[PDB]
Order: C-alpha cells, then sequence, then structure tokens
C-alpha cells in the first residue's frame, strides 16, 4: 500500500521456475516508482518551445513516464552517428 | 537510436573474445565455445 | 456491502474514491474500529 | 549392455518411483532435494528470490519451483497521460 | 549580488586585447553564480580550459581559454610575473596592491602542462628579463 | 550475527575482514586534509507518509546501486520530531495494531542519521579525493586518526571471486540495530575520547564500518584489476594507489558499473559515519 | 455556481485556471488588480488560493519592482515557521524554482509571507504592504446561533 | 582528462543497465543445470 | 444545514484550516485532503 491507501500490488507464492519469477518481479518493480521528476518534464516541454513561456504541469502521480535520459547519452550518440551516417538524413528531415 | 545501439552491443557480446562482463565470465566461456574465433569475418558478421 | 445495500433501501453510492484532474482511484475500504482524531502537522495526535 | 556413462547424468531427476513394492518406501526411491522446495522472502527492491537461509536463489545453480511472484491487478495499462498549460509573455511583434 | 539574485545565469564577458583594431577575443573571463569555493571547483570541472588566481578575486572570476596550447603561454607569462613578484617581496618592497602570488591552477591532466607547473615553484629565484 | 558473508559458502565477516591486505607504497602525499561538518541540507514540503521501512530494503535501495528511481525525499519523515519507530524499524506517524514504539534516545539517534541522508542533489558535499583520504586514513591508522604520510594499496586473495556478490550480501544486510547505540552516544553530547573507547570496545560495529568504507572505495575507484588463479576457484583482485589516481566516479563496465547520484549517496554515507570519530567543527 | 462555491465546505485545494501576463510592459498590473477584486468579492475562496497568489504576485512584482522586491526577499524571504511563539523566516537562496505553487501552504507549520503584519513589513517595501493591506477581508465575524 | 568530457576513457556502455539484468537472468538460467551436453563414456560388455 | 465547516476566521494570519480526520487502523483519511489533487468542478477562473 502507501499513503492514500491505494492497492499497488500483491505478493503471492507459487510453483514456478526461479528465472521467470525473477523477471516478473523485476519488470513490475520497474513499472512502479517515480522514474522522473516534475520540474524535469517542465524543463523538457520548455526547451522544445518558444523561448518566452511559462509552463504548468499537473498530476504526475500513478502515471508511468518512460525515461529518456542516460549518463551515456552523448556516448551512444557519437557511437551511432559515427558508423551509420545515413541517420543524419532523417535528422535533417525532422528539422525541415 | 537506443535500439540500434543495443543491437550492436548484444552482438558485440557473443563475438570479440576480448571483452567480458563484471561477474560470471565463465558461462561466457560456455556460450562462445561455438563460434571458434578467429574463423569469423564480415560475411558472417553481417549475417549475425 | 453491495448485497446488503440492495436490501435496505434503493439507489447507489460510492466508497470514497479520490479524484485527480483526469483519473480517479478507488482507495481501499476496510474500516475496522474507526476513530476520529485531529491531525496537527500530518501526525495523528492522541485524544485530549 | 555395452555403454556406460562415465560421469553423473542425473541433475534433472526430481523423483524416481511413486510405487510401494512392499507397501512402504521402496529401498531406492528418490524424493527431491530440500534445496529445490525453498520459498524465501524476496528483497523488496529487485525481486531476486532468496533461500530461507539467506543465500540467494541465483547463485546455487540449482533450479527450484517454490518461489514467489508479484501481481498488480486492475492498473497496469493505466497509460501515461498528463495535461500542460502554456502561457506566452512577450509577443512576437509589438504595437500589433 | 543583486544581478545574480535577479537573473540566475553564469555571466560571461570577453577581453579583446590591445591594438584596438583587433576584435577576436583571445580568451574570456567568466563570473560565477555562487562566490563560494565549492562553486569554483564545480564550474572549473567543466569548461575544458580554465585557470584562476589565488587572490580573493578568485571567488568572483574564473578564466576560459580557446585551445590546448593557448594555456601554455599564459601560464608561462604568469610564472615570470610570479618570479618578479617573489623577488620584490623578498626585500619587502611590495607595491600598493595585493595578489600574494601570480601562478595559476588548472585541471588539465596534460603531461606537458603538469610538468611545467610542477617544476615551476622550485625555480622562483632567478630574474627572467621579462619582455625587456 | 552481523551477516554471514555469502559466497555459496558461509562466513562471519571476520574471516572476510582478515582476508584482505592493506599494504603501503612510496610517494608520501604530504597532503593532510581536514574534516567538515556534514552539510545536512534537509528540506522539502512534500513527504511520503505511511510505513516507511528503515532497515533492510532501506539500506539496499539506498546503497546497492539498485534502480535509480529518483530515490527522493521519501526519507523526509526524519524532520518533524514527533514521528515514531516500530521495532521492525518501520518509521511511521501512526502505529496501527497496538504495536509498540522504541524508547526515545533510539528514535533521536536514528532520525538524526537518516535526516543527514535526506536530500542529496541539494546537499553540497565535498570533493571526493578528500573522502578517499579520510577512508584510507581510518582503515589504515585505526581509530587514532593520524595523517597517512604514505599511500596505500588494497589486495584481496581467495574468494571464489564475486565482488558483485560482496555488494550483494551487502544488499541483504541490516545495520540499524547495530549502529544505533553509536549515534546515541553522539546525541547526548559525549566526547571523542569516550566514543573512541566505545568503538574500540564493542568491535561489532568496528568490523562492519571497516567493511563498509572498504566496499565504497572499491566501488568508486578506477585503478582496479582482478584475476582468477586458474588452478582453483580463487580470484585475487587488487586496487592500486587508491588516493592519488582517483578524482571522479567510475564507468569502466568491467568491475562495477556505477551510476552517479547513488555515488553521491555513498560518499555522503562514509562522510556521515566517520564524522563522530574526529575532532571539533 | 461560483457564488455558491462561497459557502460549501471546501475539501480539495483549488487552483486558478488561466494566467496571462506580459513580461516587461506595465500592463500586468491589470491582472494584479483583477485578482485584488476577486479577493475583495469572495474573501472565502482566496483563503485557500493564497499559496498560488503568493508566487504569482511576487513574480509580477519582480518584473515591475526591483528594489522593493529583492530587498523584501532579503529580509522577509518566503515562509513563516512559528517556532515557539516567535516567527522565524525561511528563504529560498536560489532562483532554481521560486514560482512553485505546490507547498501545502495552509496546513502544517508553514505560513506564506506577505500577510501577517510584523509592522516592520511596511516602511521596508511599500506597494507590497499596500497590496497586502488591500486584500485582508476586515468585514466582521458573526456567530450563527 | 577534462577535455574528453567524462566517459570516453573506456568502452562505452551500450546495453542499458536495466536490460543487463534480463541478460544475466537468461544466462544464469540456460547455463545452469538445464544444460544437456555431457562428456566421455566407456564401452564394456557385461550382463548385469 | 449543509454548511458546517467555516472557511475562515477572517484575518489571513494563522487560519489553519480544519484538521479532523478519521483514522482506521493505520490508514488515515483526511477531511481537507492536502496534496496535489482536484477536479475540474473546482478549477476556478478569474475573468469571471
Amino acid at each position: 500500500l502507501d499513503a492514500n491507501a491505494v492497492k499497488r500490488y500483491s505478493v503471492v507464492g507459487y510453483p514456478i521456475d526461479q528465472y521467470r519469477a525473477y523477471l516478473y518481479n523485476h519488470n513490475l518493480l520497474e513499472y512502479l516508482g517515480k522514474k522522473v521528476k516534475r520540474e524535469d518534464i517542465m524543463s523538457l516541454i520548455k526547451a522544445l518551445s518558444y523561448e518566452f513561456d511559462l509552463i504548468t504541469i499537473s498530476d504526475l502521480e500513478y502515471q508511468n513516464i518512460p525515461k529518456w535520459f542516460s549518463d551515456n547519452d552523448l556516448s551512444r550518440f557519437i557511437f551511432s552517428i559515427c558508423m551509420f551516417p545515413d541517420i543524419v538524413r532523417q535528422f535533417h528531415a525532422l528539422n525541415i | 537510436i537506443d535500439a540500434i545501439c543495443s543491437v550492436e552491443g548484444i552482438l558485440l557480446l557473443i563475438l570479440s573474445r576480448q571483452t567480458t562482463i563484471p561477474g560470471y565470465e565463465d558461462e561466457l566461456n560456455k556460450l562462445r565455445t561455438g563460434i571458434s574465433q578467429p574463423k569469423v569475418t564480415e560475411r558472417q558478421y553481417r549475417r549475425a | 456491502r453491495e448485497s446488503i445495500k440492495n436490501m435496505l433501501g434503493s439507489g447507489d453510492y460510492n466508497v470514497a474514491p479520490l479524484h485527480f484532474l483526469l483519473h480517479t482511484e478507488h482507495r481501499s475500504t476496510k474500516l475496522s474500529k474507526p476513530l476520529i482524531r485531529r491531525v496537527l502537522d500530518n501526525v495523528v495526535q492522541p485524544y485530549v | 549392455r555395452t555403454i556406460w556413462n562415465s560421469s553423473i547424468i542425473t541433475q534433472r531427476i526430481s523423483a524416481r518411483g511413486l510405487m510401494n513394492l512392499e507397501d512402504a518406501r521402496p529401498p531406492e526411491a528418490k524424493i527431491s532435494h530440500q534445496s529445490e522446495l525453498d520459498m524465501g522472502k524476496i528483497d523488496e527492491t529487485s525481486g531476486e528470490p532468496i533461500y530461507t537461509s539467506g543465500l540467494q536463489k541465483m547463485q546455487s545453480s540449482k533450479v527450484s519451483m517454490a518461489n514467489v511472484v508479484l501481481s498488480a491487478g486492475s492498473d497496469v495499462i493505466r497509460q501515461a497521460a498528463i495535461k500542460y498549460n502554456v502561457v506566452r509573455t512577450q509577443e512576437i511583434i509589438l504595437f500589433e | 549580488s543583486a544581478i545574480f539574485e535577479l537573473v540566475n545565469v553564469d555571466l560571461q564577458i570577453y577581453q579583446y586585447g590591445q591594438n584596438i583594431f583587433n576584435n577576436e577575443a583571445e580568451h574570456t573571463i567568466l563570473f560565477l553564480k555562487d562566490n563560494t569555493n565549492y562553486g569554483v571547483i564545480q564550474a572549473l570541472q567543466k569548461h575544458p580550459f580554465s585557470a584562476t588566481h589565488i587572490n580573493w578575486h578568485l571567488h568572483k572570476h574564473i578564466f576560459v581559454f580557446h585551445s590546448r596550447e593557448q594555456l601554455l603561454n599564459k601560464l608561462l607569462s604568469a610564472g615570470l610575473e610570479d618570479s618578479q613578484l617573489y623577488q620584490r617581496q623578498k626585500t619587502y618592497s611590495t607595491k600598493r596592491g595585493d595578489r600574494p602570488t601570480e601562478r595559476m591552477v588548472t585541471y588539465i591532466e596534460d603531461d606537458h602542462i603538469r610538468r611545467i607547473q610542477a617544476v615551476f615553484p622550485l625555480l622562483l629565484d632567478n630574474i627572467f628579463d621579462v619582455k625587456l | 550475527m552481523t551477516l554471514t558473508y555469502w559466497d555459496k559458502e558461509k562466513r562471519m565477516t571476520l574471516k572476510q575482514m582478515i582476508q584482505q591486505v592493506a599494504i603501503n607504497e612510496q610517494e608520501n602525499e604530504l597532503t593532510h586534509y581536514v574534516f567538515t561538518t556534514p552539510l545536512s541540507m534537509p528540506t522539502f514540503g512534500k513527504p511520503m507518509l505511511g510505513y516507511v521501512p528503515l532497515n533492510e530494503v532501506a539500506t539496499s535501495k539506498f546503497f546497492s546501486n539498485v534502480n535509480d528511481f529518483d530515490r527522493d525525499n521519501q526519507l523526509a519523515m526524519a524532520h518533524f520530531p514527533d514521528t515514531t519507530i516500530t521495532q521492525a524499524y518501520n518509521l511511521t506517524n501512526s502505529i496501527k495494531p497496538g504495536d509498540t514504539s522504541l524508547p526515545d534516545a533510539e528514535v533521536a539517534a536514528l532520525k538524526w542519521f537518516w535526516k543527514f541522508f535526506t536530500s542529496i542533489n541539494l546537499v553540497r558535499q565535498p570533493p571526493m579525493d578528500n573522502v578517499m583520504y579520510w577512508a584510507c586514513q581510518f582503515l589504515s591508522s585505526g581509530t587514532s586518526f593520524l595523517p597517512l604520510e604514505r599511500d596505500v594499496e588494497i589486495v584481496f586473495s581467495g574468494f571464489k571471486g564475486s565482488h558483485i556478490c560482496m555488494f550483494s550480501n551487502l544488499r541483504q544486510m541490516n545495520l540499524s540495530p547495530i549502529l544505533c547505540p553509536y549515534y546515541d552516544l553522539i546525541t547526548n553530547f559525549k566526547t571523542t575520547t569516550e566514543i573512541r573507547a566505545y568503538v574500540d570496545a564493542h568491535e561489532e560495529l568496528k568490523s562492519l564500518l571497516t567493511y563498509l568504507c572498504l566496499c565504497t572505495i572499491v566501488g568508486l575507484c578506477d585503478t582496479f584489476t582482478e584475476t582468477r588463479n586458474m588452478d582453483t576457484g580463487e580470484y585475487v583482485w587488487k586496487v592500486r594507489d587508491v588516493v592519488s589516481r582517483n578524482h571522479t566516479p567510475a564507468q569502466n563496465v568491467e568491475k562495477f558499473c556505477y551510476t552517479i547520484q547513488n555515488a553521491k549517496y555513498m560518499i555522503q554515507l562514509v562522510h556521515v559515519l566517520l564524522f563522530p570519530l574526529t575532532d571539533n567543527k | 455556481d461560483y457564488f455558491s462555491l462561497e459557502m460549501t465546505p471546501i475539501i480539495m485545494r483549488p487552483k486558478l485556471y488561466d494566467f496571462d501576463m506580459k513580461r516587461g510592459e506595465p500592463v500586468s498590473l491589470l491582472y494584479i488588480l483583477e485578482l485584488i477584486l476577486f479577493s475583495i468579492m469572495f474573501p472565502n475562496v482566496t483563503q485557500h488560493m493564497l499559496g498560488q497568489i503568493q508566487a504569482r504576485i511576487l513574480y509580477i512584482s519582480m518584473y515591475a519592482f526591483r528594489q522593493e522586491y529583492l530587498k523584501f526577499i532579503t529580509k522577509f524571504g518566503f515562509y513563516y515557521k512559528i517556532v515557539n511563539g516567535r516567527k522565524e523566516y525561511i528563504q529560498v537562496t536560489n532562483q532554481n524554482e521560486r514560482m512553485t505553487e505546490n507547498n501545502d501552504v495552509l496546513t502544517g507549520n508553514l505560513y506564506p509571507s506577505l500577510f501577517t503584519d510584523d509592522p516592520t513589513l511596511s516602511a521596508i517595501a511599500p506597494t507590497l504592504a499596500k497590496i497586502a493591506r488591500l486584500m485582508k477581508p476586515t468585514t466582521s465575524l458573526t456567530p450563527d446561533d | 582528462a577534462n577535455l574528453d568530457p567524462a566517459e570516453f576513457e573506456n568502452t562505452p556502455q551500450l546495453i542499458e543497465n536495466s536490460n543487463m539484468t534480463r541478460l544475466q537472468i537468461a544466462l544464469k538460467m540456460l547455463t545452469g543445470d538445464m544444460d544437456d551436453i555431457v562428456k566421455g563414456l566407456i564401452l564394456h560388455k557385461r550382463a548385469c | 444545514m449543509q454548511n458546517f465547516i467555516p472557511n475562515t476566521d477572517g484575518q489571513f494570519h494563522s487560519f489553519r484550516a480544519c484538521s479532523y480526520a478519521v483514522k482506521d487502523g493505520g490508514n488515515i483519511y483526511r477531511v481537507v485532503q492536502n496534496g496535489d489533487e482536484l477536479n475540474e468542478s473546482l478549477l476556478i477562473d478569474t475573468a469571471i
């Protein structure tokens, strides 16, 4: 449970191989829990817009937003663009 | 782009003997005992 | 509770969900030994 | 018979024989190892079922059909939908 | 203080050298949003070419250069100046000013620049006919 | 009793602490740093009420580099001096089933500690070279806290080498009803002398925090190598010149691929648990 | 509906819908006046929206008063906390996010600034004492025997 | 250091840390006891 | 009869809106429900 007392999930024993169970628990506990801040979404939708704006967001609870960050972001980029230049074509297409 | 990067990574895992992961390091010497490095080259890499 | 409520009177009623701007959630309803207390600084005080 | 296994070839034999040749235990029947019927708690953070002794069920290299699993219930496809309110501050062109 | 409390961005300004008819900024000084030391280390970590004095003005300004080998000459000039200053300090003939030392600090883990800056504070005796 | 350090084979943390070697080298780094009040920086007006655990999933979620799910203010129920703790060490504000709370001093100490842990990326923690210095200081000179005057290398020999499993049986380890009396001593204003006497005497927590500082440095260093003696199942792994060649966390994905904010967690940890040994503010 | 919303027991803290404001020009003062009227007409609903109104009016002031604004922040930064009868002021020493509106400002030991007198408030940043004094209801208190 | 920003000193993290766990799981599973290949045996005729 | 929770003492000094609440064995339901929560029936406009 939690505050406000909303049933999140239920643990239960069962006969099943250890790996499958590990996986079922793992991807669930991943689907729970705040994966991103609020001011962060604020910052994103601010950066993608006109430069004189105020933004307001609401109810970032119980909603699961997949994260698009990685400390490696620059690394994965420079790795991708280096060995697959064709990507820049669709880059330019997005921009146009 | 994350998808293509993960593809390249996972493929890099089962080849190129000169890389491990922080841990097991032995079931890799169970897995990659089928490739028989260094008979592997491009024609094969692209098929993979 | 539904079986009884359909045997005392008529109509319908809910069990205290909590709203939001878009979605609602149905908090749990158990109510064993309810008590009324005042809550200073989000810490339930004892009765005084 | 001619062939003979030189090493052990029975790791996947949970039980051999449910008979009762003399209405008792057959003197060479094999019930399962107690290792494969353990149901220990899970660290509530990353699944990872552990044995009751404290050893994790991920290092013994022995399968076991007695672990636990989570279950969400009624809200797993609650999909990420939020609303945002924008407001300009400086018009593009003044006096207009 | 008022400015920084009102804007909350680091402030960057340039220095365009002598010989007025030049406009290229040979380098750029940069003021920090939090005059404490921790912020100095922080901002110095990024900005891949940086240096700062030891004078209290440290708290208010960091440097940012253009290249890898633009650091070297500035560091060497500052080192010659620190030689002159150490000398004129030896005989307690310190001018109407401050800045105990002139040398710099940096985080460039370059073998060459670190070799220079390490061997330097052991040769603070001689006079190096600065620019004359 | 602390935890059977697992390797597929049991342990007692004492064999596993006398298992290593801390051997010194040249190049005296005459660079004696100084301690610092550990910058509690607690604040936010949006807590998470309810039953928040405080022992095992607590320590795992915080220091086992498990999911970096923003791991935020949820500990903010460490201000508000009127909260309570239930013997399983669940911090709450409403003890439900007639369950009992702890005595006062215990509560004071525990809240003090986690309060220090509340809100990292607003904490202004000190650079890491210094915290490496203090860590090696402690585990080398002992509780006397003499400056190093040298440099140190660490080496482990014979484990069925699983330093990942070291971090794991950390993930499965409780600490609160181990370090409670210690911070209790620091709450009611005792002094360095008597608390050093204490840590020397009890020696259950001494081994623990030895192991803990050790694990944090091996997880945040980058002069690390490992090897398996291929005649038996036995890894020898070494970390060389711990304090001179380290200035940032690690990313070599061969040893322990460590993220960032949990790293600043870890340095806050070693900071705030070595704090009460040393001298004045 | 708005008029009836004056008396029924509020159970969920309300937020304001629309907010238009030009950043530099002196027209936003119109919006200030709009909410002053909306406060002098329904003193009840304001009692809860106080949290949002704090940050909004303060923002607008910051772009139309500078000496008063930053001086005020320096002294009476952002929040009352009644320690034991005294009132300690906590600030926000960072322009990271000043214009937040979600800080449970009306329950818990955390009061908004701008409002309780501390007569030194005036004669420190006028037009802000002038704003605040204009909004307090000051009508009556009647029993309902 | 400090020119190469922070994370170019080594092989770059390709697979995401979450997916790494799923990798490890499948590895440990398929290389454990569920393996099948077995080495060596002995020919000998006996009427046992 | 509907209205029984007063909405103000007047002065915008320490009002401290009502704080009675029902505790139900661990779970706690509040009357005023602090925290980020509302419904379009209560999002109000000013231009009115």
